[PDB]
């Protein structure tokens, strides 16, 4: 009857409101118990992943210096991610404060809490870049072969890197170590037969090092400490074989920093170039 | 099809229809020709499907049409995948998962339909081999497959009539038509129209009947299938290829869960078309829908379930041939049983016996001891020295420590009741019968109707001559001028006629044979002790006589059946009695065993009582009726429907296997469940027609157990009573399992709709979703098959199928959507915490899952600013869909709990009385930490260890679950019939 369906449809109301009413009272005695400046676990991001700047989708870079736009896309990107590295962006003293040309030591701006205001960011200049910075070089160094990939360390709030002791034999000798403060970064051939044809390597960093500074560090989440400019590293080749592929890794040591089989980006890059005539 | 039925004609005209003589019989080619034409007198076996095509049916029928379909789809999604470079795989996974679970469904699906097997294999027994015919007047044996339609046959005693004769000479044969009527009683023959039917024209053998003894000849008029036999093979061949009740309540289920799962797929495969979706994530998500809607391990579960309560069943000596059977006793509203062998024990017993002007009542159980019936009492002796002495039958040898009652005689029926019960009640009757010397005289002919015996008196006392005599009542007592009460003998006075006359009408009115005593000592003054004795019966006396007693035989019902009758009575069932027996005993039997009640009097009885004419008296008073089959023969349908529906205790009698088949069919006609017991050829048609069919094991005949969908092994009719127990709790346990099924397939249906509209990460993956359908809730749906009676199984009215369904709405409403969104809101609680705790507030997971998904990005900002690779992203997915499936677990422990009750309380009911419930607990439990912390400690099917809290939130959600059904079923109970009942009791 009528009467009968009002009943059961009030019912029915009455029952849906009182089960979305508890949903919504767990969901938030859960979210009483999260903090919005840290978060609770860092299980999954505590190895922090390395990722290359012009984003390019199959793990591949194929293009032609001739054909504007066989590198348009990422010359594109490459000028989108850059443009809020620019000093014009940063020229705001209130919210950037000009740390020192040489590493330091990571700088410690209190502690995660909701006192002591916003934090300060190191900023970084461009000028950094050598012949990567598009200040005075178009296309970001897409002439004929001389590509250049710019790499960053993903973001860890409280992510202090410990970079390698020199006692134990890394590599080849750098001849500068500086370690207490630089966290090392070297790309090469994935194989045997790539680093005859992957050619000379050239490394761009804040003070001519290879690697990146540790005063950047650590991050505090975009909450304390927005606006934050990570340190980046631009790697160009300058010397590759034209019309063939070539598969470069790039890796980045230290005591804290870890690889893993299972994820091909924590600390390591798959990236292959191909420069066709 | 051929019934022109021609037993009126006289020798002549039976010539003249078929073309032969008794002289001469049939020619060679005459014969042969015949045999090519009409065709071999064999009963023809019929078509039977082979296996293979029945296990093949079985691939796609219950939710196994959906499951090829979801295959199909992974297939599809998978060539999509390849064609564009994707070796993810996930999908020959699944696809293979859906492919070996409709094989499984399948096999179980085939190991619950049916037995088929077929009648004939039973006929062989009784289908003589050889046959004694004549052609060109020459006596030879041949094949009775060869024999054909009008050649003249001569039967001796003590084989198979080859077979439907006609008789034409017959000297003492008698014939045993225990297949056409079910009574063992020997049937004469003669060569004389006797009846209108032809079933007791009396002049008609019949094809596969056994003739006792004496010779007779026949002209043949029908062979093979044409035959009553053939009739009656055919119809137990070929009905009875219909589903049962519990069939037609799964199907329903399945209609119903199926078309709901179409409904949803329909909807919101239009609403992604109507959302900018590629084609993939389309079918994906159909994927997803089809195997989340599909309750996979239900059908195999409800199959474990009806084998469980089988053996359970057949540890009481009640074998189920087919596994569907077990539920159908108990919707039963109908019971028509035949009256001998089934109701009663097939053997004649002595039941009263009168002597001193009073009735005297004999125990009759087949496990009986011993008798009392004030045997001190006066004229016991001489009763028991004439039962004694005046009798034929002998034990059969090997016999030494048999039970008397179970002690193979050779003798006649009579004859073997006396001897039985001179053994039970004198203990040894053989030394008696030596002791007391037998003149070799023993007049038993026909037409006489009295044999008798002359003994001498082993005494030395009396040592006189002794002459017993029974036989029938009537020419007793006109042989009789004096009766002995108490010792000395009164005159044949008026008033002793008249008590001797009123026990014989008494005693007929019971529908008992009675037989009527007497003796006449011979004293030596004018019969000396070497006095020659001659078998002319003229050298000795017949007449003057003394009456002793008077007994009479019943074949009595087993012990347990009428309080088995009652029970079913009490329980709503209506039992109807239906046996080719003649009306007296059928009356009798139904008065003494309880389908009709002492209180309940027929239409014939009014009329007796009120003396007025049997049209006058009105049908309403009566509460019983009584149909011969005649008055069948001549019912219209309506009129059998009206039979039916107006009187509630019903017996039919004198019915041959086709009119059983009517009836059972008429029952069925108003929507009722019936079940037939029987132990006889005749009730093959009826045994396949009924809903579930019954046979008996000891007593029962093979087609008979062939026919049946259940065999009682030690005769025990008390087993109906525990079969509808277990019937009606396997319905109540059924739908527990249902509800306990279906309430796990919204938990998993709820994440992928939201996945599509919200975009979030993926909550839980099609295999997780497999692992809860076909690992998790499987052993729990065993246990709720376990759960005792909530109330008073017994005492309840059968259920009406048409309006009683086992899946109506109320339950499916309930488990869909009372419970099943509980869970799916606990689950996303899980979810959601186990994102936040990481990095993704829940507003963050919205509209993501394009990013989220994406390979190429590997710098993914969360709610902190933290940037994630790929593979973290979906390492925190596995570990968000393991959650949520630990969520679902828990809360399905809380659905178990409150699926153990319908109307009562865990309270009341007990949460430990139950032990396979904490077995299935116990068993995910295992399950889900083996999948957590095993497959998982390496990442594979989606499976990632769980950190210690992300084990107990959903906890809570469990216990409001607990407590909202609790509340639920105590407010049934508080207020019945208060819109409460009505809407929320399932
Ligand atoms: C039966 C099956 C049920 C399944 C249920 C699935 C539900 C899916 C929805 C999920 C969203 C839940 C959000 C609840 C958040 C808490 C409530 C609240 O008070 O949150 C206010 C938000 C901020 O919370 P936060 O996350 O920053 O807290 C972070 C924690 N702390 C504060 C400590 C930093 O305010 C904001 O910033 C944002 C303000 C604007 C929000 C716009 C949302 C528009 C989204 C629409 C999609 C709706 C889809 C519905 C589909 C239904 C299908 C049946
Ligand atoms: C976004 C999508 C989410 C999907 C969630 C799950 C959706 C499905 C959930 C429940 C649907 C159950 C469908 C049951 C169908 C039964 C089929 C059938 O065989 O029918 C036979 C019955 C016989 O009736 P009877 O004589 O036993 O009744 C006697 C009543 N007495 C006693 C008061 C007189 O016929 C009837 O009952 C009439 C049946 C009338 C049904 C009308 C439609 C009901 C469906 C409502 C669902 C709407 C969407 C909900 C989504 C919620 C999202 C928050
Ligand atoms: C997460 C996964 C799912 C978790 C779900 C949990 C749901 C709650 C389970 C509650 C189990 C209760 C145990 C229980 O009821 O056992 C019943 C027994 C015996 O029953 P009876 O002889 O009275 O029946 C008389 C029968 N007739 C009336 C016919 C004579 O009694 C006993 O063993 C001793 C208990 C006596 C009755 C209760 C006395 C007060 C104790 C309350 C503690 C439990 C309820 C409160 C906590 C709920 C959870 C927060
Ligand atoms: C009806 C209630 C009574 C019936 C249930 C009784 C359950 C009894 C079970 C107890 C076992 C507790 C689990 C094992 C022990 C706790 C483990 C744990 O550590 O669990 C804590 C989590 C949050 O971890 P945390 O922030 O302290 O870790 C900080 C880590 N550090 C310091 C490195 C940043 O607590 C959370 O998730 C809280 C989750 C809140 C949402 C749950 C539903 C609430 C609704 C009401
Ligand atoms: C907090 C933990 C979770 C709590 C769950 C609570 C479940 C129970 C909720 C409501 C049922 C209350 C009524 C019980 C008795 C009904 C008597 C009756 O319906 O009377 C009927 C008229 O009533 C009405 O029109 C109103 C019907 C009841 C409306 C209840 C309120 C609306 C719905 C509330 C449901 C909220 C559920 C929320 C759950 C959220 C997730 C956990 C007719 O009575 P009559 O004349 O035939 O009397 C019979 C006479 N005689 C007894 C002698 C035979
Ligand atoms: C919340 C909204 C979006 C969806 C829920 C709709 C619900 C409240 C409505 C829509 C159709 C309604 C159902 C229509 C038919 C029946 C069958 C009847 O025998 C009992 C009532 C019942 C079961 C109704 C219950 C309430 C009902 C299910
Ligand atoms: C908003 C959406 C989800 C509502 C969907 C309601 C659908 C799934 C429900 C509501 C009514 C239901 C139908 C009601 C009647 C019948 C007839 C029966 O012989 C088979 C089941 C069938 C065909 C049901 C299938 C499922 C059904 C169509
Ligand atoms: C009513 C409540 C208690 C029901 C909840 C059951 C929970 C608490 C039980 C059931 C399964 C159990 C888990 C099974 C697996 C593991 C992994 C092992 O390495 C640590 C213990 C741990 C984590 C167990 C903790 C306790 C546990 C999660
Ligand atoms: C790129 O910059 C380096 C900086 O030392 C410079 O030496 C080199 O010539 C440049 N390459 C060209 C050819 O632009
Ligand atoms: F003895 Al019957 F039907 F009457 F088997
Ligand atoms: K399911
Ligand atoms: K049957
Ligand atoms: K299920
Ligand atoms: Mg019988």
């Amino acid at each position: 009857t009528g009467g009968s369906w009002f009943k059961i449809l009030l019912f029915y109301v009455i029952f849906y409101g009182c089960l979305a009413g508890i949903f919504i009272g767990t969901i938030q005695v859960m979210l009483l118990t999260i903090s919005e400046l840290k978060p609770t676990y860092q299980d999954r991001v505590a190895p922090p992943g390395l990722t290359q700047i012009p984003q390019i989708q199959k793990t591949e870079i194929s293009f032609r210096p001739n054909d504007p736009k066989s590198y348009e896309a990422y010359v594109l990107n490459i000028i989108r991610f850059l443009e809020k590295y620019k000093d014009s962006a940063q020229k705001d003293d209130m919210i950037f404060e000009d740390c020192g040309s040489m590493p330091s030591e990571p700088k410690e701006r209190g502690e995660f809490n909701h006192e002591r205001g916003e934090r300060k960011v190191c900023r970084f200049k461009l000028d950094w870049l050598g012949n990567c910075s598009g200040l005075n070089d178009e296309s970001y160094g897409y002439k004929e072969g001389k590509p250049c990939i710019i790499i960053k360390l993903n973001r860890v709030l409280g992510f202090k890197p410990k970079p390698p002791k020199n006692e134990s034999l890394e590599t080849y000798p750098l001849t500068m170590k500086y370690n207490p403060n630089v966290l090392p970064v070297q790309c090469t051939g994935k194989r045997d037969e790539d680093k005859d044809k992957v050619g000379n390597i050239e490394y761009f960093g804040m003070g001519g090092f290879y690697g990146f500074p540790l005063q950047y560090y650590p991050y505090y989440g975009k909450l304390l400490q927005p606006k934050y400019l990570q340190p980046l590293l631009a790697v160009q080749f300058t010397n590759l074989t034209l019309d063939t592929e070539i598969r470069i890794e790039c890796k980045a040591y230290g005591e804290n920093i870890g690889y893993s089989e299972k994820d091909r980006f924590q600390g390591r890059f798959d990236v292959k170039i191909e420069v066709k005539s | 099809g051929m019934d022109l039925d021609d037993h009126r004609l006289s020798n002549t005209e039976l010539e003249q229809k078929y073309g032969t003589n008794i002289i001469q019989g049939l020619s060679s080619v005459r014969a042969t020709e015949l045999l090519a034409r009409d065709g071999p007198n064999t009963l023809t076996p019929p078509k039977q499907t082979p296996e293979i095509i029945k296990f093949l049916k079985q691939m796609v029928g219950g939710f196994s049409i959906l499951l090829w379909i979801g295959a199909a789809l992974c297939w599809i999604a998978f060539v999509i995948q390849y064609v564009n470079n994707s070796a993810s795989l996930d999908n020959v996974y699944l696809g293979a998962i859906l492919v070996l679970v409709v094989i499984l469904t399948g096999i179980f699906a085939y190991y619950q339909e049916a037995k088929s097997t077929n009648i004939m294999a039973s006929f062989s027994k009784m289908i003589p081999q050889q046959a004694l015919v004549i052609r060109d007047a020459e006596k030879k044996v041949i094949s009775a497959e060869q024999l054909v339609v009008g050649d003249v046959v001569e039967i001796k005693g003590g084989d198979q009539i080859p077979a439907d004769i006609r008789l034409v000479f017959s000297q003492g044969c008698k014939v045993d038509n225990s297949s056409l009527t079910g009574e063992s009683e020997p049937q004469a023959r003669s060569t004389e129209f006797t009846h209108e039917n032809p079933l007791e024209t009396k002049n008609i053998g019949f094809y596969s009947t056994t003739c006792l003894e004496g010779t007779a000849t026949g002209i043949v008029i029908n062979t093979g299938d044409r035959t009553i036999i053939g009739r009656i093979a055919s119809l137990a061949s070929g009905v009875g290829s219909e589903k049962t009740p519990i069939a037609i309540e799964i199907e329903h289920f399945v209609h119903i869960v199926a078309g709901v799962a179409v409904s949803i797929d329909i909807i919101f495969f239009i609403t992604a078309v109507c959302m900018k979706y590629y084609v993939l994530d389309a079918i994906i998500f159909l994927i997803s829908i089809i195997v989340a809607n599909v309750p996979e391990g239900l059908l195999a579960t409800v199959t474990v379930t009806l084998s469980l309560t089988a053996k359970r069943m057949a540890k009481k000596n009640c074998l189920v041939k087919n596994l569907e059977a077990v539920e159908t006793l108990g919707s039963t509203s109908i019971i028509c049983s035949d009256k001998t062998g089934t109701l009663t024990q097939n053997r004649m017993t002595v039941a009263h016996l009168w002597f001193d002007n009073q009735i005297f009542v004999a125990d009759t159980s087949e496990n009986q001891t011993k008798q009392a019936f004030d045997q001190s009492s006066g004229t016991w002796a001489s009763l028991s020295k004439i039962i004694t002495l005046c009798n034929r039958a002998e034990f059969r040898p090997g016999q030494e420590s048999v039970p008397i009652m179970k002690r193979t005689v050779v003798g006649d029926a009579s004859e073997t009741a006396l001897l039985k019960f001179s053994e039970v009640i004198l203990g040894d009757v053989m030394g008696i019968r030596k002791r007391n010397h037998k003149v070799a005289e023993i007049p038993f002919n026909s037409t006489n109707k009295f044999q008798l015996s002359i003994h001498e008196t082993e005494d030395p006392n009396n040592k006189r001559f002794l002459v017993v005599m029974k036989g029938a009542p009537e020419r007793i007592l006109e042989k009789c001028s004096t009766i002995m009460i108490n010792g000395q003998e009164q005159p044949l006075d008026k008033s002793s006629a008249d008590s001797f006359h009123t026990a014989y009408m008494e005693l007929g009115g019971l529908g008992e044979r009675v037989l009527g005593f007497c003796h006449l000592y011979l004293p030596a003054e004018q019969f000396p002790q070497s006095y020659i004795f001659d078998v002319d019966s003229v050298n000795f006396p017949t007449s003057n006589f003394c009456f002793v007693g008077l007994l009479s035989m019943i074949d009595p019902p087993r012990s347990t059946v009428p309080d088995a009758v009652s029970k079913c009575r009490s329980a709503g069932i209506k039992v109807i009695m239906v046996t080719g027996d003649h009306p007296i005993t059928a009356k009798a039997i139904a008065k003494s065993v309880g389908i009709i009640s002492a209180n309940n009097e027929t239409v014939e009885d009014i009329a007796k009582r009120r003396n007025i004419a049997v049209e006058q008296v009105n049908k309403r008073e009566a509460k019983a009726a009584v149909v011969t089959g005649m008055e069948l023969k001549d019912m219209t349908p309506e009129q059998l429907d009206e039979l039916l529906t107006n009187y509630q205790e019903i017996v039919f009698a004198r019915t041959s296997p086709q009119q059983k088949l009517i009836i059972v069919e008429g029952c069925q006609r108003q929507d009722a469940i019936v079940a037939v017991t029987g132990d006889g050829v005749n009730d093959s048609p009826a045994l396949k027609k009924a809903d579930i069919g019954i046979a008996m094991g000891i007593a029962g005949s093979d087609a008979a157990k062939n026919a049946a969908d259940m065999v009682l092994l030690d005769d025990n009719f008390a087993s109906i009573v525990t079969g509808v127990e277990e019937g009606r709790l396997i319905f109540d346990n059924l739908k527990k399992t249902i509800a306990y099924t279906l309430t796990s397939n919204i938990p998993e249906l709820c994440p992928f709709l939201i996945y599509i509209v919200a975009g979030l990460p993926l909550p839980i993956g099609t295999i997780t979703i497999l692992f809860i359908d076909l690992g998790t809730d499987i052993i729990p749906s065993i246990a709720l098959a376990y759960e005792k009676a909530e109330s008073d199984i017994m005492n309840r009215k059968p259920r009406h199928k048409k309006k009683d369904r086992l899946v109506n709405t109320q339950l499916a409403i309930y488990s869909y959507l009372h419970i099943g969104l509980m869970q799916a809101l606990g689950g996303f609680l899980v979810y959601f915490t186990v994102y936040a705790q990481q990095g993704f507030w829940p507003t963050s997971l919205i509209n993501l899952r394009v990013a989220w998904e994406t390979d190429d990005i590997n710098d993914l900002e969360d709610s902190y600013g933290q940037e994630w690779t790929r593979y973290q992203r979906k390492y925190l997915e596995w570990t968000g869909s393991t959650a949520f499936f630990v969520a679902i677990m828990i809360q399905q422990w809380a659905d178990l709990i409150i699926c153990k009750t319908r109307r009562n309380s865990i309270f009341q009911q007990g949460l430990f009385r139950n032990k396979v419930i904490w077995v299935g607990i116990a068993s995910q439990v295992i399950v889900a930490l083996i999948l957590s912390y095993g497959l998982g400690s390496v990442p594979a099917l989606s499976f990632t260890m769980l950190r210690v809290q992300y084990w107990f939130v959903a906890v809570p959600h469990a216990i409001l679950i607990w407590v909202y059904d609790e509340m639920r079923k105590l407010f049934i109970r508080l207020y019945p019939g208060s819109w409460w009942d009505k809407n929320m009791y399932y």
